């Protein structure tokens, strides 16, 4: 379907650069045509708005584009500067060609073809200091196509292997790289954001990729002395405990970070963290609690009378989890029935595999409960203890990757204590009484111990 | 106000020049048209449509078209001045640019809301517009074609009113005999808006032998980009509801 030149020139064909209400047919002959047709309607005694009907009322033509029904909002849709391009083409087409299209794209931003092959025309598209293009499938690039011009670069949904082909052909201009929905990897690609490549970096948007060291990225910024807009919330590199205050502090560049309104007190509390960051436990270090057990099938309600030799009981309740190693598993929460149970585990993980840590956080990581009942004659007798269980949930943890201190999520593996069985759980102890007278769920909490002041962030010495 | 007062003068040339100036003014922003309206120009302009002057009627209808092209309220209040069927009678005058002016005025009127389209239909104007289009050739048919297309695209009852009024064969004639590109593009757009409704729509369109014409036209290299785009749009909107196999049968092999 496309080479870059053929796809650009195809979409320039898709945008009708010679035809109505833009462009050319009869209608032009005293409005969007050359002068004789026009002027001779005067210099021959006035052919009026009688126009021989070789012409339209141009206000009518414009009214067609303005019409809330005739399509032409862009066409009815996309990148707005393309509607200006149509609007010029109404205003008069004749002069315009690829000569003018080559002049036009000071940026190119006209998303989606599913295409990927970079080539020559971009140079011929003389002005281009920016790209913002997406839903195209590029892998690594004919770098050379870089005119000596490029500042800003969004690439959402590309697939790229390394930055290197492009970066080994650099105009000294790139203010920004961005690659949403993409794939790129490691602490080391930061070298392709060095002054060899891109001393000019003011701006960034780098989610869905997997990029892994804030101080490697500081190596890039020690050589890209420009930063003022950013996306580090959204990469594995944020996971280092000190990230918000460190990133603000780090170098002469980033004036503001992540979402926040100063107008209270923050800034006096928080400048100075990167100094401490020469000293902090520089890796990422996560404390991770598991949650209290619910949907606890009183597998004894099935014997609401429970005290007899099988029926009678003791319980386990545990989770078994995926966390990144691929994955490491433990049977965490293990402890018995009470109509609501309290159960918890905590791990601390010190971590470096930040691409897979990010995979564990984003992807859908896998979690299970196990329940055990005991149902015993004094023999007790126990089947494993007994088993009666649900355990699967897919689970999600981005805020740590957003550079935030903590995640919690709460996971139900599904029903064994139904509400009738729950009413019955209280009815097991109420039938012990009548005789004597989430659905299966855990909580999750995942901290990567980050902080609320410059001094509190200094605690990651200890992390 | 002076331009409004100039029309009250008995001079036909003064009336024509004032109407031309009003049309030239109220064609750049809705506020200019609103200011002209607030001077009481609508009441006058409706009163010279009956005047048997070619140029005066041309300029009056052009000004009305330029006024009723911006917003819904302007087009609504324009019809409130009892402009029917005095405008509809202008589609039968010996003049051609008067017919073009009337077609453009109607087109601008019933493009905002289906209420104005419904009032025009109830006033019996669709048949008159179709007859004027069939009795004329050239760019004059374009405003009426875009009119009937907007009316069809508005709602279902309006599309039925157009179809029962024999709009589809006229559109086929427009697509066939007109050598111009935007005319046949507009004809394809109107046919697609007609056929995008209930299967009875694409039924009444398919008997008229427009679908093979649209397919050949969108398979023609000499065709323009907008024309092929609109032809494909019409094909997609019609074949998605057409239930007649013998007309969808030729689409298999082509």
């Amino acid at each position: 379907p496309g080479t870059l030149s053929t796809a650009v020139c195809e979409h320039l064909r898709k945008l009708c650069l010679r035809e109505f209400p833009c462009g050319i047919g009869s209608w032009n002959k005293s409005r969007f045509l050359p002068q004789k047709c026009r002027v001779w309607r005067e210099l021959v005694p006035k052919e009026e708005e009688t126009l021989v009907p070789e012409e339209e009322t141009v206000e009518a033509l414009l009214g067609l584009v303005r019409s809330n029904h005739s399509p032409w909002a862009m066409l009815k849709d996309a990148s707005a500067e393309d509607r200006f391009l149509r609007e010029l083409a109404i205003q008069n087409p004749l002069m315009i060609k690829d000569t003018f299209f080559y002049s036009y794209f000071r940026s190119l931003r006209v998303v989606n073809k599913g295409v990927s092959l970079v080539d020559k025309d971009l140079l011929k598209f003389l002005k281009l200091e920016e790209l913002v293009l997406s839903a195209n499938k590029i892998e690594e690039i004919d770098a050379n196509n870089l005119p000596p011009t490029l500042k800003v670069l969004e690439l959402y949904g590309n697939l790229i292997a390394s930055m290197e082909c492009l970066c080994s052909a650099p105009p000294p201009r790139l203010q920004h790289l961005g690659l949403g929905h993409n794939k790129l990897l490691g602490p080391l690609e930061s070298l392709y954001v060095t002054s060899h490549n891109w001393p000019q970096l003011v701006s960034l948007d780098l989610g869905f990729n997997n990029l892994t060291d804030l101080q490697n990225m500081i190596l890039g910024l020690s050589t890209l002395r420009h930063l003022r807009l950013l996306v580090l919330q959204g990469n594995p590199l944020s996971l280092v405990p000190y990230y918000r205050g460190f990133t603000i502090d780090s170098l002469a560049h980033l004036c503001v970070l992540d979402d926040i309104t100063v107008s209270p007190n923050e800034k006096h509390q928080f400048r100075g963290l990167n100094i401490h960051g020469d000293l902090l436990a520089r890796e990422a270090q996560f404390v991770v609690t598991i949650g209290n057990v619910r949907g606890v099938l009183d597998s004894s309600i099935l014997d609401p009378e429970p005290g007899p030799d099988g029926p009678f009981i003791s319980y386990s309740y545990y989770v078994t989890y995926d966390f990144v190693e691929g994955t490491v598993l433990f049977n965490t929460v293990h402890k018995p029935w009470s109509d609501v149970i309290p159960c918890t585990y905590e791990m601390k993980h010190t971590l470096k595999e930040l691409i897979r840590v990010k995979a564990f956080l984003l992807a859908g990581t896998t979690v299970s409960i196990v329940e055990e009942k005991i149902l015993s004659w004094p023999v007790l007798r126990q089947d494993p203890p007994v088993l009666t269980v649900l355990g699967s949930g897919l689970v999600y943890l981005e805020p740590l990757l957003a550079g935030e201190a903590v995640v919690s999520t709460v996971c139900n593996f599904g029903v064994v204590r139904t509400l009738e069985t729950d009413r019955l759980t209280h009815a097991r102890d109420s039938k012990k009484v009548k005789k004597s007278l989430e659905p299966l769920s855990v909580e999750v909490q995942i901290q990567l111990h980050q902080y609320r002041s410059v001094e509190e962030a200094f605690l990651s010495l200890i992390d | 106000p002076l331009l409004v007062l100039c029309i009250q003068e008995p001079e036909i040339a003064l009336k024509r020049i004032a109407a031309s100036a009003l049309s030239d003014i109220s064609k750049h922003s809705p506020e200019l048209a609103q200011t002209v309206v607030d001077a009481g120009a609508i009441a006058h302009l409706a009163q010279m449509i009956l005047n048997p002057d070619a140029k005066l009627k041309r300029q009056v209808l052009s000004a009305l078209s330029q006024i009723a092209k911006h917003s819904v309220d302007l087009a609504e209040m324009v019809v409130e001045a009892e402009i029917f069927p005095v405008v509809l009678t202008c589609l039968k005058d010996k003049d051609e640019y008067v017919k073009k002016n009337a077609c453009t005025l109607i087109r601008e009127i019933a493009k905002h809301t289906p209420e104005l389209s419904q009032l025009i239909v109830n006033a019996g104007g669709v048949a008159a517009v179709i007859d004027c289009i069939g009795s004329c050739k050239g760019n004059i048919r374009l405003p009426g074609i875009m009119m009937l297309g907007y009316v069809a695209a508005h709602s279902e009852n309006l599309a039925m009113a157009v179809i029962i009024s024999k709009g589809v064969p006229q559109l086929s004639i427009c697509l066939s005999e007109e050598p111009e590109d935007h005319i046949k593009a507009a004809a394809a757009w109107a046919l697609g808006q007609l056929g995008r409704h209930t299967p009875e729509h694409a039924r009444a369109v398919a008997v008229t032998n427009t679908l093979p014409v649209l397919l050949s036209l969108y398979m023609s290299p000499e065709s323009s980009e907008d024309l092929q785009l609109k032809s494909k749009k019409a094909i997609k909107n019609i074949l998605q509801k057409c239930t007649y196999l013998p007309a969808l049968e030729p689409f298999l092999y082509d």
